[PDB]
RNA sequence: GACUCGGUGAAAUCAUAGUACCUGUGAAGAUGCAGGUUACCCGCGACAGGACGGAAAGACCCCGUGGAGCUUUACUGUAGCC
RNA sequence: GACAAUGGUAGGAGAGCGUUCUAAGGGCGUUGAAGCAUGAUCGUAAGGACAUGUGGAGCGCUUAGAAGUGAGAAUGCCGGUG
RNA sequence: GAGGGUAGCGGAGAAAUUCCAAUCGAACCUGGAGAUAGCUGGUUCUCUCCGAAAUAGCUUUAGGGCUAGCCUCAAGUGAUGA
RNA sequence: GAGCUGUAAGUAAGCUUUGAUCCAGAGAUUUCCGAAUGGGGAAACCCAGCAUGAGUUAUGUCAUGUUAUCGAUAUGUGAAUACAUAGCAUAUCAGAAGGCACACCCGGAGAACUGAAACAUCUUAGUACCCGGAGGAAGAGAAAGAAAAUCGAUUCCCUUAGUAGCGGCGAGCGAAACGGGAAGAGCCCAAACCAACGUUGGGGUUGAGGACAGAGUUACAAAGGACGACAUUAGACGAAUCAUCUGGAAAGAUGAAUCAAAGAAGGUAAUAAUCCUGUAGUCGAAAAUGUUGUCUCUCUUAUCCUGAGUACGACGGAGCACGUGAAAUUCCGUCGGAAUCUGGGAGGACCAUCUCCUAAGGCUAAAUACUCUCUAGUGACCGAUAGUGAACAGUACCGUGAGGGAAAGGUGAAAAGCACCCCGGAAGGGGAGUGAAAUAGAACCUGAAACCGUGUGCUUACAAGUAGUCAGAGCCCGUUAAUGGGUGAUGGCGUGCCUUUUGUAGAAUGAACCGGCGAGUUACGAUUUGAUGCAAGGUU
């Protein structure tokens, strides 16, 4: 309340929407996967397990933040250009699952 | 365990060490009345009157048939009737 | 170790004597008490749990 | 009879009813006619008319 | 009635009070401050100038986006009538 | 040891006093507790002791914990008495 | 005079806002209920350090409020202050 | 298992070991009013009719039974009116009535102050109040569901989440599904079609099914028994301490012992594990209520149909978190009004496809809600202005009435409650006694302050004052022994406190005085800081 004068957020504008069909991914970056050892595959189940990942969401993505330094067969729902490159460039593979 | 007749000793107040036969007993008070124990001197309007009052119960305890002794009371079932036991030899009252 | 009746129930009228079994440690008890007089196998169970 | 609003143009409610259309009406009841009230949709949804 | 005596015996009020006047000063009208002036201690009957005396959180006046009763071609409704 | 600072309303910050209850520890008490009264006592303050008298059965201290925790004003409420 | 009737969004009124159980522009009792009160009053121990404002803007706003200004506490920066 | 005739004294008369008073179960009696019910009535009263029976020559009077209204059942009399029906009598039954803690629950009906800094939509709130209906719970409940990989009745708790959304898009209002838990349970009809007289039995109960071609009195059907066991409603047993000291009294102090499945707690002349009542433990029921078992006991082994004035629609409303909105979903009034497994409904307007389901019949325990009650217990809850309004009361008192509504606890261990003497009519005192103590003497523990008195060490009748403070002789005392205490001639300075104000000695506010009571609290969220643990993890 400001006394009579017209608050804040009635002169201001109201703006956009919620998408009802929003997804929004657990997201995993490369640092994060220097966690495991050369030859790993990784699996959404096994990112649960040793506690990369707490909460699933709408699924799995993996980001190029961070260095790799590891071989890994990485799957998950969805990875960015860069983590993809990173992680085959690295000697590993990834695959959409 | 305590009745009227029985021979009791005071083990608590003026007469403490005193002994005197029961006159009588009042169970709503727990009390007692002993003869010539606790004397109160009364004025009486028609003298002065010389009479016991009643002491608590728990200050008198009874004394052992066998050896003398102020002893506690248990309770045992000859003959079907209850009968009163001393505690410190464990005969009959 | 466990619940011992006979134990407890001898030790239960003493004052300042309290029986516990292992997974009845409290701080108010150990704190409160001045000596702990443990079984070896409620001691070694302690070092289970507690680690 | 049933309770509900009355709601104006700037939607000030006032309570009102809503009443059944009775008709009072000639009906057997037990086997002995009688006047009765009877409302239009069960006379027209066969009481029985006497 | 008041007044004196015998009997009985309230009340409103009340920060504590050993509670003077003048001219001044001051929230601009002072028992209580200044400078003077006057005044031995304690009652009783009287008078009403002051204690902005008592009494009722001013009725006047203004203010509150307070209340209530009343009016109407104020607004929105509505019993009822067509 | 030698320099500096320390008027203060609204208000901010800090450190403490005291009251009742609880826990643990350690104590006092019919050879007289609490309370009450008096005194020429002690601490920078809130406040703390001691002695005597009264009283006649409970009560301090230490550390920590918890609050119905401190009154002089509300034309405050109740009681007592002017 | 006796026995009765009319009841508060109502009665009654030879009409005065008149009467309805000692104050009627809408009785009394209980409840919603600790209505709401931007108003008045009140708000209880101590010491230590700092210490304002009574201005601007907007406000059915003008003895209210909000943001800024001015106070305080704590972290930072570091010459940017006088 | 010895006292007893309530509280409750006091005498009087009695009762009780041939078992009283008392306690528990079961019975008997149970005046009148009150729904109140034979009629009436200003409750606790008045007046009656029938039948039976005392009594009286007879009447008067008396005792028992019965007689309300609306309802059920079945016998008559029976209108306008032919028959009948309505109506009127009788006989039998006893179904309803009213009350509550009616707290919790379901339903009908339903505000306003308030918030929005005005106010009307909205909010307060489907809340208060009123009305109806019940139960130990109620309500809901066995998918025309949730959904989008599938689940599988209902309810409740956590979370989702102050999210999605609703909203003069203001103030505010505000889900659900998923996931995690408590609990867990499923069934009966209508209809197709058979066999007996449309009504009865069989048939059947669904997401495709049906027709056709061992279970139970907790739903799923309802009555008993036999016996057992357990629980509640009285009770019983139950270990162990003596001495001295101070004291009126010992449980305290000291010494030396003892018991403990018992060192909970009360009481006892001060503070007791061993004095008492008890406690740990153990035992106990003639009778009545309950719970629960085994045996018994019975019950049982796509031709057709599938809920119609329905679904649904229009209008007007309401309930859904959702204010008519793109508003699905549910309900009410008015009016219209389908289809029939090649069917019907839902998946948030709607269409198509797909997916799920199968309305218009009913029943159903448990997990949940509450406390006037009862039993057993608990408290960093009160301790007599507190705690219930009420420790001795819905009383006294106030009001026509609805209704409002207090004040008031404490002798002592034991009444030992003051024999007797003296003044006094008494009241009240002084002695003497009781008592540890009577300034513990009932108006009784302690006994503060205001306030009222008596005595007097210093001082005061020439003095102008917020009463003190600083200086200071004189006089009187002598301490928590301190460069002391009381008083005070006389001199200097000096207009109370609070509140509110630019500014108050203010002639602005408030307080007669004293005492008690009397105001930033708690819960749930947010944020920030300090502390602590762990750390790419932390935490339930
Ligand atoms: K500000
Ligand atoms: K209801
Ligand atoms: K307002
Ligand atoms: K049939
Ligand atoms: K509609
Ligand atoms: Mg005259
Ligand atoms: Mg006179
Ligand atoms: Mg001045
Ligand atoms: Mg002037
Ligand atoms: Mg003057
Ligand atoms: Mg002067
Ligand atoms: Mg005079
Ligand atoms: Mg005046
Ligand atoms: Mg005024
Ligand atoms: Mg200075
Ligand atoms: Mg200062
Ligand atoms: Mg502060
Ligand atoms: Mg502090
Ligand atoms: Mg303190
Ligand atoms: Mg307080
Ligand atoms: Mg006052
Ligand atoms: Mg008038
Ligand atoms: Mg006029
Ligand atoms: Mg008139
Ligand atoms: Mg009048
Ligand atoms: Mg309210
Ligand atoms: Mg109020
Ligand atoms: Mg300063
Ligand atoms: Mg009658
Ligand atoms: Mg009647
Ligand atoms: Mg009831
Ligand atoms: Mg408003
Ligand atoms: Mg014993
Ligand atoms: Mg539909
Ligand atoms: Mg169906
Ligand atoms: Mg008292
Ligand atoms: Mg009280
Ligand atoms: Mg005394
Ligand atoms: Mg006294
Ligand atoms: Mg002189
Ligand atoms: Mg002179
Ligand atoms: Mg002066
Ligand atoms: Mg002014
Ligand atoms: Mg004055
Ligand atoms: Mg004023
Ligand atoms: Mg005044
Ligand atoms: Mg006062
Ligand atoms: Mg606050």
């Amino acid at each position: 309340f400001e006394g009579g004068q017209l608050p804040l957020f009635r002169r201001l504008p109201k703006r956009g929407f919620t998408n009802i069909n929003r997804k929004e991914y657990a997201i995993v970056n490369l640092d994060q996967l220097n966690k495991f050892e050369d030859g790993t595959e990784v699996t959404p189940a096994l990112l649960v397990e040793s506690g990369v990942v707490k909460n699933e969401k709408s699924g799995i993505k993996i980001l190029g933040n961070g260095s790799l330094d590891k071989k890994l067969t990485v799957k998950a729902h969805k990875f960015s250009a860069s983590a993809a490159e990173a992680i085959d460039a690295k000697g590993g593979a990834h695959e959409v699952i | 365990h305590i009745k009227k007749g029985d021979n009791v000793k005071v083990i608590a107040g003026k007469d403490k060490g005193k002994e005197g036969k029961v006159i009588a007993t009042l169970p709503k008070k727990d009390r007692v009345v002993v003869e010539g124990v606790n004397i109160m001197k009364k004025h009486q309007k028609p003298g002065i009157l010389e009479t016991e009052a009643a002491i608590h119960v728990s200050n008198v305890q009874l004394l052992d048939p066998k050896t003398n002794e102020p002893t506690r009371v248990g309770y045992k079932f000859v003959d079907g009737k209850k009968v009163r036991i001393a505690k410190k030899s464990g005969e009959e009252i | 170790e466990n619940e011992d009746v006979n134990v407890e129930l001898s030790a239960r009228n003493i004052p300042g004597v309290q029986v516990t079994t292992a997974q009845g440690l409290n701080v108010l008890d150990i704190t409160n008490a001045d000596s702990l007089v443990i079984t070896e196998a409620a001691a070694k169970k302690v070092e289970e749990v507690l680690g | 009879a049933s309770t509900g609003n009355r709601r104006s143009h700037a939607l000030n409610s006032t309570k009102r009813r809503w009443n059944a259309n009775l008709q009072k009406v000639r009906i057997l009841v037990d086997g002995k006619p009688k006047k009765v009230w009877v409302s239009a949709r069960a006379l027209k949804s066969g009481v029985t008319r006497v």
